[PDB]
RNA sequence: UUGACUCUAGUCUGGCACGGUGAAGAGACAUGAGAAGUGUAGAAUAAGUGGGAGGCCGCCGGUGAAAUACCACUACUCUGAUCGUUUUUUCACUGACCCGGUGAGGCGGGGGGGCGAGCCGGGCUCUCGCUUCUGGCGCCAAGCGCCCGGCCGGCCGGGCGCGACCCGCUCCGGGGACAGUGCCAGGUGGGGAGUUUGACUGGGGCGGUACACCUGUCAAACGGUAACGCAGGUGUCCUAAGGCGA
RNA sequence: GGUGUUGACGCGAUGUGAUUUCUGCCCAGUGCUCUGAAUGUCAAAGUGAAGAAAUUCAAUGAAGCGCGGGUAAACGGCGGGA
RNA sequence: CUAACACGUGCGCGAGUCGGGGGCUACGAAAGCCGCCGUGGCGCAAUGAAGGUGAAGGCCGGCGGCGCGCCGCCGGCCGAG
RNA sequence: GGCGCGCCGGGCCCGGGUCUUCCCGGAGUCGGGUUGCUUGGGAAUGCAGCCCAAAGCGGGUGGUAAACUCCAUCUAAGGCU
RNA sequence: CGCGACCUCAGAUCAGACGUGGCGACCCGCUGAAUUUAAGCAUAUUAGUCAGCGGAGGAAAAGAAACUAACCAGGAUUCCCUCAGUAACGGCGAGUGAACAGGGAAGAGCCCAGCGCCGAAUCCCCGCCCCGCGGCGGGGCGCGGGAAAUGUGGCGUACGGAAG
RNA sequence: GCCCGGAUAGCUCAGCUGUAGAGCAUCAGACUUUUAAUCUGAGGGUCCAGGGUUCAAGUCCCUGUUCGGGCGCCA
């Protein structure tokens, strides 16, 4: 599932990351942390890809 | 983002300055690129800051000024405006955009910002380059070094941007220091904070 | 009992999970690579923003414009294609799972061998591998080869291998990510469950409403006064058929 | 788990009641069954949009209703007036 | 018979009242005592959905205000229909 | 029987304050959706089945669903008395 | 092929032990109705009650906060008075219905896993010697056998703790 | 009410930075016996109103009536 929202926000839909994250975690302080721990993931491949 | 990526990407953009070992007068840039903003509806946004780095230095400065300006001005080679000279470069405004694409911004005068708005007021208004307001301490040195370097974050239609902030000589961590008050004042100016910003870019001239 | 009310085991359908491995078909995308960026004025095919004063041997001006020209390192749209993310349809695979057979007894390859094909004793492809006149018998190894021990070349008892090929990873077959089960949702459901099936009344039922109201009467000159007494009416209609004034 | 130590000359579910002689007409109704493809309706789950989110809205659309063939040795039925 | 409520009546105290629960000292598992054991109940205050608010006034002197003779505010007096 | 006391054999060779450096936590569980039961617990108090299923200035609670932002309070999914 | 380790798994009338069953007033876990009330009845009520099932003890369970609160803050559990027939639930009908706070009975706290650091520093069992033995225990010796590194013991547990 | 669609000369439609175009209808001329039919052409918009980005927007984004369409209510 987390996954799948990397693909979301790797095309940078936010808002339906956002949404499936609350669905198949639970609330949306949960939701709000991992989306944000994924970018931080995400951002760190885009990183070590560049240099 | 955390600040050891701004430290080691500077310390490489120092020792990276080996790309080309420039030509010019060095100085770099920040660039931005917005996640969702939407440029077209409401709220689009114009945000100055007071940033007090002052990156450009090679910096131009022509001003207008009331009288006690006279003395001062020429002794500070400073561009006293008068009103005789505002009136002359009034009669043809095509020579006053020239001296807006000589020069970098101005100052304005305490009171003659209703002989600006005559018809020079909206012809000159047409450059994003408009004069900046005098205060009562009617002393211009460092005024108008914190006048320039209040950076304009601006919100035009397309969705990037790019912010001249930083020169190959300065002071380091206080590049860095320059840098994150760049970042967290365009954040803190946006309407909703990181998530709203794809790609921060900082790379050079070249 | 059912066309009563409210439900129910069962069954039908959909979704999720167990629940995989591929190959094609159709897409949506991401990404790399490539050209587009023709209202004008302007030597001009200016999409845009931000820096920029000499790369390399056009430019800083100035010219017209709203906005300008090296470089880059960006962000938008458009048009063909490589590549990896998901969805979807079809064809397959076996490994979870189901079924059948058995005393789970020769499965799949490869070798060795016998009948056919033609090319010059030869290889390859393919097939076969020993039982059909009879209400008989059929096991517990003959034969070959190599080691070995007890008694004096002779005697007695041994062990191993070919006979009975070798190598392997599911015992063989049939299905197969659908049957199926677990959980929801919708349909169906007198098979079964629980219950209900008004009142008044010259018995009850059928009829009627005398069950909520209205006029005359009854009603005996205040008011009140009964029956399934009498003759009738209502569950509406009106933007004027309300309110004034003439 | 029974039928089943069974396999359509069988198991199961009905009607009528030997033999002889027949078994007429009706598929409108109520059933049962067959087919999924016009307009319909139709659950949760899934998809997209709006919003700060709960939430809202739209789209798609399984069986079943609908609609449509078949069937009376299925339940039943099978006139009047001059 | 237990519980709850209502009214009447007897008794003690009375804007109070009650130790019922706990503790301290044969019949006696009674009886007495607590009081800085009144925690608490009921009463002494109502009302509003709620925020909430929460149960006499008058007279004197001074300082139309104008086409607060009412009186706003200060000191005294009478003071509870 | 226990409270008293002696003698031998054997166990332990234990502590406190300050400073410096370290280290620290319980997972098909929490939580969410849905369904059924239970509760006074009411946009769901508790329990359970199915599906999803985490985090680490985290997580739970803060009696009206949800977003934002401060606070307050505990430290679950291990155990004895 | 044979030998030897380990791992998964069998057979013992193997050595030593342990559970079964009963009573069941009180207690713990699950299951769990309908009579009855609603002047009928279907939600509710009876009622988490009777019946059923499992399991204990001299008491059981609970219990040292993922608590109550919103104050100037209290501080495990259990019981009593009160809170209160209140807040609340309910064809908001009949009926149902807690807790906090306060006063009392009593009063007690602690231990792991993890993070670690100590040569596994640890535990069981067999044989002999001495003692005691009707709650098989204390001391010594075994080039006696096992368990354990897939983790025993010592310090250490949120009230912080360890080392120097 | 709701995303949604729409406004363009008297009437239907085309149309990223300006001569608002294609027709239908009118006006007047030529033809004809006569505007009866033809034909030549002209006249005719404050692009529904307003604000905003833009170099300027009828075109993009908002706001405001007004209508066309399925749901929401109602049995
Ligand atoms: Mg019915
Ligand atoms: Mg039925
Ligand atoms: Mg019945
Ligand atoms: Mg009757
Ligand atoms: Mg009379
Ligand atoms: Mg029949
Ligand atoms: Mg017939
Ligand atoms: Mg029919
Ligand atoms: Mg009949
Ligand atoms: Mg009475
Ligand atoms: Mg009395
Ligand atoms: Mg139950
Ligand atoms: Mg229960
Ligand atoms: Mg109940
Ligand atoms: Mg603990
Ligand atoms: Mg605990
Ligand atoms: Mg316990
Ligand atoms: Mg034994
Ligand atoms: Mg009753
Ligand atoms: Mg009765
Ligand atoms: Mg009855
Ligand atoms: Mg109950
Ligand atoms: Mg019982
Ligand atoms: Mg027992
Ligand atoms: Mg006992
Ligand atoms: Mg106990
Ligand atoms: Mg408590
Ligand atoms: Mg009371
Ligand atoms: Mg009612
Ligand atoms: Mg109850
Ligand atoms: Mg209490
Ligand atoms: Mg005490
Ligand atoms: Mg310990
Ligand atoms: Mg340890
Ligand atoms: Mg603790």
């Amino acid at each position: 599932y987390e996954r799948r929202a990397m693909e979301l926000l790797k095309v940078s839909k936010d808002k339906r990351a956002l949404k499936f994250i609350k669905k198949r975690v639970g609330t949306h302080i949960r939701a709000k942390r991992k989306r944000e721990e994924l970018s931080s993931v995400l951002a760190a491949m885009r990183k070590a890809a560049a240099k | 983002v955390s600040r050891d990526t701004l430290y080691e990407a500077v310390r490489e953009v120092l020792h990276g300055n080996q790309r080309k070992r420039r030509k010019f007068l060095e100085t770099v840039e920040l660039q931005i690129s917005l996640k969702n903003y939407d440029p077209q509806k409401d709220k689009r946004f114009s945000g100055t800051v007071r940033l007090k780095s002052t990156p450009r230095p090679k910096f131009s400065v022509c001003v207008l000024g009331d009288q006690q300006h006279c003395d001062e001005a020429k002794a500070v080679d400073i561009p006293h405006m008068d009103i005789e000279a505002l009136k002359k470069l009034n009669k043809n405004k095509k020579l006053v955009k020239k001296l807006a694409k000589k020069y970098d911004a101005f100052l304005a005068s305490e009171s003659l910002i209703k002989q600006i708005p005559r018809i020079l007021g909206p012809g000159l208004n047409k450059a994003g380059k408009f004069p900046s307001l005098l205060t009562h301490n009617e002393n211009m040195v460092a005024k108008v070094d914190e006048v320039k370097s209040t950076i304009k974050f601006q919100m035009k239609k397309v969705l990037c941007l790019a912010v001249a902030v930083g020169h190959v000589k300065m002071t380091d961590d206080e590049l860095v220091y320059n840098i994150h008050l760049a970042v967290n004042f365009l954040v803190s100016l946006l309407k909703k904070n990181w998530q709203n910003v794809r790609a921060l870019y900082i790379k050079s001239t070249m």
